[PDB]
C-alpha cells in the first residue's frame, strides 16, 4: 500500500521494536511456569492411574464370585432396584490463561434401600463397583486438566514463535 | 454415568446406577458412542479399548466446543496392568500438544 | 512542518521554556479535547508554587496532585501489556488500575469550552474532584481485596455520578461535593 | 569504566564489587519478575520469587529515593547489606562466605 | 560505535580479510576464558594448509577437527531446546551428546592465560588431548548402544583424568598420553 510518513515515525519504530522483544521474553517467562505446573500434573496421574488400575482388579475379583454362586434374585434386585442417577456436575475451579472452562466432576450416590434380611456377595460386589467408580471420578478429574494445561502450554508457544520470526 | 464394554462387565456396571451398554451390538463403538452422546444426558462416556477409543476426531466434529461427557479409555480387560501405566503416560504426552 | 518535534524551531523552542504542552492528533481525532499529550509535556515550575497551593487551596493539595500523577503514568506501564496481550487475561487488581485510569482520563482530564458551565473550573473544584475520585479508587482497592467483582465495581451507579460530576456550577459544588463523598462512603461499604 | 581500578582493600573495603554486582542481579530479577505477576498472578508464583519482588521495592523505595542526605560510604554500604538481608543465603551466589559471616 | 557488522568499516573489513575472530561478551560473563564464539566465527585458511598438517603433526588431524566441529555442531542444535525441559528428560544419546560437549567446551576450548605450564598448547598436544576426548566419546558411545546407564559414565575416573589433561607440562605429555589411552580403554569395559 503505501509506508507511513517517513520520519519522527523513526523512533516510533524502534519503540515498537524494542516492546515486540519485551514481549517475546516475557512470554517465555510465562512458559516456563507452565511447564512447571504441566510436569507436577502429569506426575499426579500416574497414581490416579495406579489406583484406578486397582480398585478394576479388585472389582473384577469380587464379581466373579456372583457368576459361580449366580443369584436369580440378585440381579432381579439388579434390575429391580437400581437408581440411574445423573451426578452432572460441571464446576469451574481455575481459568488459566484467558477464560478457560475447567470441568469438574463430584459423585452423588444413592441409597440402594434393600429388605431387612439383605446381604449376600452381590453386596461385596456393589460396593467393589463403587470403589470403582469413585477412582473413575479421580482419572477423569485429572486428565481433562492436564489437557487444558498442554493446550495452554501449544498456545504461548505458537504466539512466540510467531512473534519472533515474522513481527 | 455410561461405559461401553463386554456384556458380562455393562451388567456389572448396571448393577448399581450408571446404565452400561454392551459391546455386544457395537464393537467398533462409534455408533453407540454417537447414539449415547445423541441422547447426551451422561456425565462421562468410558469406552473399552476395544480396537481405538483415541481417535476422537469425529467425536470432537460432532461436538465442536461442547461441555459434553468427557471421553476416557477405561481399560479392555484385566489380565495384567504393570506397563499400562507407562503406556499411557508416553502416548498421551507425545500424541498431545506438548511435543516429543 | 509534518508535526515532529525535530524541526530547528520546534527544537530551539526547548531549552528556553518553563512548561511544555505537546497536543497530540489522533486524541484530536478522537474529539477528545483538548488533546494535551499527558506524557509528552512537563512542567518547571511546580516546585516552587506548593506554598501558595498550601495557602490557597488546601493542605494535601500537593499530596494528591503527586497520587494522580502516578496512578497515570504507572497505568501507562500496564496498558502497554494489554495491547500485547489483551485486557481480559489480566488480574483484577491490574483492570481495576485500567478502569480507573480510563474515568480519570474522560472526567477530569476532559473539557469542553462550549458548555456553559464546564469552560472554567476553579482550583476548589478541580481539587474536589480529585478528592472524589482517589477516595472512590481507594475503597474499590479495599473491596478488590475481599472478593467482589470488578463488574459489580464498574456497575456501581458513583460511577457516573462521580463522572457526570463536572458539569455542575460552581455555586451548589461544595454541597453537590459533600453529599457525593457520602454516599460512596456509604455505598462502597454497603455490598 | 574504571571502577574496578578504584574499589578494593585499602581504597574503600573489601565487598564493594561483589555487594555490586549481587545487587546489579538481584535488581534485575525482580524487575522482569514484575510485570510476570502482572500477567500471570500471586498465585502461581514461588516463595523465591515473592521474595525477590519484595527486595525490588524496597530497593526502589529505600536506596534510590535519598531526598537532600549526605550518605558516606559506610553508610551506603550499611544500607546495601540491610537490603541484601532479605534474601536467604545461598540465593547470594556471588559474594564469599568470609563477608557473608562478618555482615548480613 | 554500537557493535554492528553492517556499517561500511566492518562491511569492508569482511571481504577484505582471512579470520575472523568473534569476541563475545557473555562468553566473558559466564566466565569462559578467552571468550571466542565458535558459532560466529570463522576461517578460510584450513584447505589451503591442510598439508602442513598431514606432514608435521599427523594424518588425521583433518578428521579430527572436522569431527570435533561436528560435535559442537550438535551439542548447540540440540541445546535450542534443553533448557525448556531441563537437562535431564532427554534420551541417553542426548545427555551423552551434551555431556561430551562440555567436556569439550571445558577443557579442550579454554586455556587460562595467567598460568605458569598451561599458556602455549603445543600442536602435538593440542592433536592428543582431541584423541582422547574422540577416544571417550566413541567408548561411551559403544557402552550406551549395549545399555550401561547414564550415570557410571559419568561417575567414571577417566573424565577427571581427561580435565587435569592440559595443566600438565609439555614433557610429560607423550607418557601421559599413552597411560591416559590406556587406562580409558581399559575402564571402559569392567562397567
Amino acid at each position: 500500500s503505501q509506508v507511513s510518513p517517513t520520519r519522527m515515525n523513526l523512533l516510533q519504530r524502534r519503540g515498537q521494536l524494542r516492546l515486540a522483544q519485551k514481549g517475546v521474553d516475557l512470554l517465555k517467562k510465562k512458559r516456563d511456569a507452565l511447564v512447571a505446573e504441566f510436569f507436577g500434573l502429569v506426575r499426579e496421574a500416574m497414581e490416579a492411574r495406579k489406583a484406578l488400575d486397582q480398585a478394576a482388579k479388585e472389582a473384577y475379583a469380587a464379581l466373579l464370585l456372583a457368576q459361580a454362586f449366580d443369584g436369580p434374585e440378585v440381579v432381579a434386585g439388579a434390575a429391580l432396584g437400581v437408581p440411574p442417577l445423573e451426578g452432572v456436575e460441571a464446576e469451574v475451579e481455575n481459568v488459566w490463561g484467558s477464560k478457560v472452562p475447567r470441568l469438574k466432576a463430584t459423585f452423588p450416590d444413592g441409597a440402594l434401600l434393600s429388605p431387612v434380611g439383605t446381604p449376600a456377595y452381590t453386596l461385596e460386589a456393589s460396593r467393589a463397583f463403587r470403589r470403582y467408580a469413585e477412582a473413575l471420578i479421580r482419572v477423569a478429574n485429572t486428565e481433562t486438566r492436564l489437557k487444558k494445561i498442554g493446550e495452554e502450554i501449544k498456545k504461548t508457544t505458537r504466539r512466540v514463535n510467531a512473534l519472533e520470526q515474522v513481527v | 454415568m455410561a461405559v461401553i464394554a463386554d456384556p458380562e462387565t455393562a451388567q456389572g456396571f448396571r448393577l448399581a446406577g450408571l446404565e452400561g451398554y454392551g459391546a455386544s451390538s457395537a464393537e467398533e463403538a462409534q455408533s453407540l458412542l454417537e447414539t449415547l452422546v445423541e441422547r447426551g444426558g451422561y456425565a462421562l462416556v468410558a469406552v473399552d479399548e476395544a480396537l481405538l477409543p483415541d481417535p476422537e476426531r469425529a467425536v470432537e466434529r460432532l461436538m465442536r466446543g461442547r461441555d459434553l461427557p468427557v471421553l476416557l479409555p477405561i481399560a479392555g480387560l484385566k489380565e495384567a496392568f504393570q506397563g499400562h501405566d507407562v503406556e499411557g503416560y508416553m502416548r498421551e504426552l507425545v500424541r498431545k500438544t506438548i511435543g516429543f | 512542518p509534518g508535526g515532529d518535534m525535530s524541526e530547528p524551531v520546534t527544537q530551539s523552542t526547548l531549552r528556553i521554556v518553563g512548561a511544555f504542552w505537546r497536543l497530540d492528533a489522533s486524541l484530536a481525532f478522537r474529539r477528545h479535547f483538548p488533546a494535551i499529550n499527558w506524557n509528552g509535556s512537563y512542567s518547571l515550575f511546580t516546585s516552587a508554587l506548593d506554598p501558595w497551593y498550601r495557602e490557597n487551596v488546601a493542605e494535601d493539595y500537593p499530596e494528591l496532585r503527586d497520587a494522580i500523577s502516578e496512578l497515570l503514568q504507572r497505568e501507562a506501564g500496564l496498558q502497554e501489556i494489554v495491547q500485547l496481550v489483551g485486557p481480559d487475561a489480566l488480574q483484577d487488581a491490574e483492570r481495576l488500575v485500567i478502569e480507573v485510569g480510563r474515568i480519570i482520563r474522560e472526567d477530569f482530564l476532559q473539557q469542553n469550552a462550549y458548555h456553559e458551565v464546564d469552560a472554567y473550573c476553579s482550583m476548589k473544584k478541580a481539587y474536589g474532584i480529585m478528592k472524589m475520585i482517589l477516595a472512590f479508587y481507594k475503597e474499590a482497592e479495599a473491596a478488590i481485596k475481599r472478593g467482589v467483582s470488578i463488574d459489580e465495581i464498574l456497575q456501581l451507579p458513583v460511577l457516573e455520578r462521580i463522572g457526570r460530576a463536572r458539569y455542575v456550577s460552581e455555586e451548589e459544588f461544595p454541597a453537590y461535593f459533600e453529599e457525593a463523598m457520602k454516599e460512596i462512603q456509604g455505598a462502597f461499604k454497603a455490598l | 569504566r574504571l571502577m574496578n581500578n578504584g574499589v578494593g582493600k585499602g581504597k574503600t573495603r573489601e565487598d564493594h564489587k561483589q555487594v555490586s554486582d549481587q545487587l546489579y542481579s538481584a535488581y534485575a530479577n525482580g524487575v522482569d519478575i514484575r510485570k510476570l505477576v502482572a500477567i500471570i498472578g500471586e498465585d502461581a508464583l514461588t516463595e523465591n520469587d515473592r521474595r525477590y519482588l519484595q527486595f525490588a521495592d524496597a530497593f526502589e523505595r529505600f536506596f534510590i529515593n535519598q531526598g537532600q542526605q549526605n550518605r558516606s560510604i559506610e553508610e551506603s554500604l550499611q544500607i546495601a547489606w540491610a537490603l541484601l538481608s532479605m534474601l536467604p543465603q545461598g540465593e547470594l551466589k556471588r559474594i564469599s562466605k568470609d563477608h557473608i559471616g562478618k555482615y548480613y
